[PDB]
């Protein structure tokens, strides 16, 4: 039951990333814009 | 910042010349985990510095530096001296530092030649830059700082700026007794000289030649308190200066207090010297009693000065002294009741910081300073900070016992800050009067209490003026409709507003539409309508989500920073939503959390509209149950595809009503209903928030660009149908050209989309397992008749 | 920042880059034994 | 430790397919899922769902010729006290326990049958 | 091995994403300077 719980974690990074690249692309278009 | 091993350890493995291995890469995750807020260094630091000393080729140094880094006092010079000494037991580790390091040290090298104390100054520096200082915390303020007259007139406290050539035993011993006084009182003596402190001094003495090398040798014990004492003075006006602080201030006082008892017994003394009745043994014997207690007066004062102590360095310095006074029993007293008395000059701020809820910071001795951080500009700002930064944490500035609870006297203290910035302001009532005190774990006791009473005053005041149930019992209608109604007008209006591109589109028809569509529902039963309102995108949902899904991945410039003026501007993919709530009042949707939880509306309004469409193409096909949809080869191919296309919408959106829905929408109900603190709110809307989509599947570029490309066959499926069906009942150019029953070929195609989107969704139960992708193969395989098919094509690998 | 200071301890160390990035590391206030398992590994490279 | 017989003969059953199963084949989901309902069906179910917490999996090696009820095995976790005192190693006895446990249970169901 | 690959699967992801991540936080105070 905890050798699957791995993915979890990594999908939680790979969506907290996902996000803080939208806002950061966001932010730095603002710095460009 | 939080990625400063980007800065530090990555640029150390590519800058120390370790590409290899894991560089400091590796060294950056295992700090990573290893880094405190705090400090936890408890170690034998004497065992430590013998083994330093031991592998000292040059020990003079190394031992000279041991004394002279604590001269300042910096921070945590106890882990360098560490490192400084396990790393010489590895001459292999060390032996490899050098060639990472000596190589570039030749490189940097040949492309380099190619192409006295005087007490006045170090005070008057100190005064003018520590001035400086406090106009820059100021920040536009004033100061009860020490005029200048307090600087001027030389000696403002008096300070200490005879023919003994065939004097007898006793009245040189007399007359040396009277110089001594003379300098005790800071004065000049009757047969010998003091030069004035050479800076940080009392007084140089010069003996008198005629003064007995025996009374020589006993005035050499008093000598040494004189100078203490001289130097005492002078370290009492410094830590007089208000850029010393009003905690100096108090400390000097304190000390003021304690040298009235120096001066007492001057006078104690100065009776039997009146009465002529001491003598020079007997003066020894009574300096003896209090002569230690001058210099060790002194040293306190030279701790703070010499570490320049500003903030709880001078408190560190104190509470260390305290715990180390010891065996001078009197000493170890002294500085507890000092410590005692000057944690109220800051614990009373400390008080107003955790029992006032708003920390006095004309000095800023509480580690939270309210940071200067505008609560309203978080909602709209994609990145903000008040809700982080409307109380910054100093954390240089914290006393020994303080930076214990500082953390979460840190955690305490935001809440209080939230209270204030809440408007209503207030002192916690737990007000257990901020002090110093023996025991450490008391400090934190009544923190426990005051903590926890912020924390409950906060949820309060959370379902208090906060009030955010109706604030998601509302948006429940907003992105979700939760309610046909909720989002039926607005489909039923934005039709036209859609139809006119996003070029075409006219803000002001689209005010007007939404206006009527408020008021065009009965559910208007939500009070939070108008925190909500509607916006537009330019660049479509995919437009930048995939663009983030290939973060850098395949098109870092080829679609991400492509600009979306590159395309045109389309009306359904670049609309979007508005709304807000204020700093106090729930700013928490910040450009990038509001996003998030607004795009949840675009991608499931994509959907409604294409099921509207489908929904739509269907009902005007009423007429073919009225004959034989065999004569239909342009209109009864449609039936085929749209059985073969509702699995692939109409049932794709199934799955997210129940199976993801029901997960995240439950979870932020039970988690808010759980949640106490506002990050336990904000961990139960996080997960509302991340795990809902996730559940809708919208973060992976691959097969989100695989489920787009489905809707978009879909969607322009519909389209050539419609046109078509425009073709063709007015038949009774482009739309004709769309299919001339060639859309049997178009549902061929949206087939095999839909084969490609079953092995996508295969791909997420297979490489992914998961119970979401094992919903989507079963909601694939829901019969043979088209799954059995898709079975083989699957095996098709 | 303390470089001036940093180049003291160095200096102190009395070695053979300024390697304030490891400072910069303890005011993280990173652990000694990830410390020193890492520069075994920066020394291997 | 191989307790609850229900439970116990619930795994040796749903994993026998498995066992039988490819082991790159194995469902992890699946194997959750197999001790949910082995959970909520025997009289396991009195068990608390912190018991389904220190209820536990993990890979044994790298050995797909092994038989699949020899390389079927369940953890067993330790938290905090709990941690500091079922040691590492007596973490590593309790889950030897369990794998010859299965390699009892396992054939002890096919017995059972054959 | 499951476990192990999902495991691994998360270590390179969250390297990447902490790389993407750090590398926009450090392009974001660059522009913000």
């Amino acid at each position: 039951k905890d050798f699957e719980n791995q993915i979890t974690e990594l999908k939680k990074e790979n969506f907290n990333l996902k996000l803080r690249i939208y806002f950061l692309e966001e932010r730095m278009q603002q710095e460009f814009h | 910042s939080e990625f400063r091993i980007h800065h530090d350890v990555n640029e150390l493995l590519s800058l120390l010349r370790v590409h290899g291995g894991d560089g400091a890469e590796v060294y950056i995750d295992l700090l990573q985990k290893n880094r405190t807020p705090y400090v936890t260094t408890t170690v034998s630091a004497h065992s430590a510095k013998v083994k330093i000393a031991e592998f000292s080729r040059t020990p003079e140094d190394f031992l000279k530096k041991y004394d002279e880094l604590k001269s300042k006092n910096t921070r945590n010079l106890d882990p360098l001296v560490y490192l400084l000494s396990k790393l010489m037991e590895d001459r292999e580790t060390l032996q490899y530092l050098q060639q990472n390091a000596k190589e570039r040290a030749e490189l940097a090298a040949s492309a380099a030649a190619s192409s006295g104390p005087t007490w006045q100054q170090s005070l008057e520096l100190t005064r003018k830059m520590l001035r400086d200082k406090q106009s820059k915390k100021n920040s536009g303020q004033r100061l009860p700082v020490l005029p200048a007259w307090v600087y001027e007139r030389p000696a403002l406290l008096g300070d200490f700026l005879v023919p003994i050539g065939s004097l007898p035993l006793a009245s040189q011993e007399a007359a040396v007794v009277e110089d001594l006084l003379y300098v005790l009182v800071g004065v000049d003596g009757r047969y010998i000289s003091a030069q004035p402190l050479t800076g940080r001094q009392g007084r140089t003495f010069l003996v008198d030649p005629n003064l007995d090398l025996s009374i020589r040798e006993l005035v050499s014990r008093i000598l040494p308190v004189a100078a203490s004492y001289s130097t005492v003075t002078r370290f009492i006006e410094e830590k007089s200066s208000f850029e010393y602080g009003q905690v100096n201030h108090a400390l000097a006082a304190a000390m003021r207090t304690l040298v009235k008892e120096y001066l007492v017994l001057v006078t104690q003394l100065e009776q039997l010297q009146r009465q002529g009745l001491l003598s020079l043994q007997k003066l020894w014997f009574y300096i003896q009693p209090a002569m230690r207690s001058l210099d060790i007066l002194a040293s306190l004062a030279t701790s703070v000065d010499k570490g320049e102590c500003i903030g709880g360095a001078t408190l560190s310095l104190l509470h260390d002294r305290s715990f180390s006074y010891t065996g001078d029993s009197q000493a170890q007293e002294l500085c507890l009741h000092l410590t005692k008395a000057a944690s109220t000059p800051y614990f009373e701020i400390l008080e107003k910081w955790i029992y006032r809820g708003i920390i006095d910071d004309p000095y800023s001795e509480f580690m939270v300073e309210e940071h200067e951080l505008r609560k309203e500009k978080i909602q709209e700002d994609y990145n903000d900070k008040y809700w982080d930064q409307r109380y910054t944490v100093v954390q240089r500035q914290i006393p020994s016992f303080l930076q214990k609870m500082a953390g979460k006297v840190l955690s305490t203290g935001k809440y209080l800050n939230v209270v204030r910035e809440c408007g209503h302001d207030v002192t916690c009532p737990v007000a257990k009067e901020v002090v110093y005190t023996l025991k450490e774990r008391a400090y934190v006791e009544q923190i426990e209490k005051a903590f926890s009473y912020a924390s409950k005053v906060l949820l309060d005041f959370l379902m208090g003026e906060k009030e955010l149930l109706a604030h998601l019992r509302s948006i429940k209608r907003y992105f979700l409709m939760d309610q046909g109604d909720f989002f039926v007008h607005f489909m039923d209006l934005t039709e036209e507003e859609l139809k006119k591109p996003v070029d075409d589109i006219t803000p002001t028809r689209l005010e007007a539409l939404l206006e009527l569509a408020l008021r065009m529902s009965t559910a208007n039963t939500d009070p939070f309508k108008d925190d909500l309102k509607i916006d537009l995108m330019p660049h479509d949902l995919i437009t930048q989500l995939l663009r983030v899904l290939a973060i850098e991945t395949q098109q870092e410039k080829a679609m991400v920073h492509a600009d979306p003026t590159e395309l045109t501007l389309s009306g359904l993919e670049a609309f979007s939503f508005d709304y807000v709530v204020t700093w106090p009042l729930s700013l928490i949707i910040n450009r990038k959390a509001l996003t998030r939880y607004q795009m949840l509306f675009r991608h499931m309004f994509y959907c409604k509209h294409v099921e509207r469409q489908l929904c739509s193409v269907w009902i005007s096909n009423k007429a073919a149950k009225r004959f034989s949809l065999h004569s239909a080869k342009w209109f009864a191919g449609a039936f085929t595809l749209r059985q073969r296309m509702l699995n692939f919408v109409q049932n794709i959106q199934s799955y997210m009503m129940f199976e993801v829905m029901e997960p995240t929408w439950h979870v932020l109900e039970q988690n808010l209903r759980s949640a106490s603190n506002i990050d336990d709110v904000l961990g139960h809307h996080a997960s509302f928030l991340d795990n809902c989509l996730k559940d809708c599947m919208l973060t992976n570029p691959e097969l989100l660009r695989v489920f787009s490309k489905l809707m978009s066959v879909c969607v322009m499926f519909t389209n050539c149908l419609q046109r078509f069906t425009q073709s063709m009942k007015l038949d009774s150019p482009q739309l004709a050209s769309s299919f001339e029953a060639t859309i049997t070929k178009f549902d061929k195609n949206f087939s095999a989309h839909l084969l490609d989107l079953l092995a996508r969704l295969s791909i997420y139960s297979t490489s992914d397992c998961e119970h979401g992708m094992a919903s989507v193969i079963s909601r694939l395989d829901f019969n043979g008749f088209y799954t059995e098919r898709l079975e083989r094509l699957s095996a098709e690998r | 920042a303390e470089e001036t200071e940093l180049f003291e301890l160095a200096q102190a160390a009395g070695g053979a880059e300024v390697f304030k990035i490891l400072v910069d590391l303890l005011k993280l206030n990173v652990a000694p034994l990830a410390v020193f398992q890492m520069l075994k590994s920066m020394c291997a490279g | 430790l191989l307790g609850q017989g229900d439970f116990i003969r619930h795994l040796m059953d749903l994993l026998k397919p498995e066992l039988v199963r490819p082991a790159t084949t194995l469902y992890q989901h699946n194997l959750t899922g197999i001790l949910e309902t082995a959970v909520r069906a025997t009289n396991a179910q009195f068990d608390s769902p912190e018991i389904l917490k220190r209820l536990d999996v993990r890979l044994l090696e790298v050995s797909p010729g092994d038989t699949g009820w020899d390389v079927f095995s369940l953890d067993y976790h330790v938290d905090g006290p709990i941690a500091t005192v079922f040691t590492r190693e007596c973490m590593s006895h309790y889950l030897r326990a369990f794998n010859f446990l299965w390699r009892a249970k396992r054939v002890e169901y096919i017995l059972t049958d054959i």
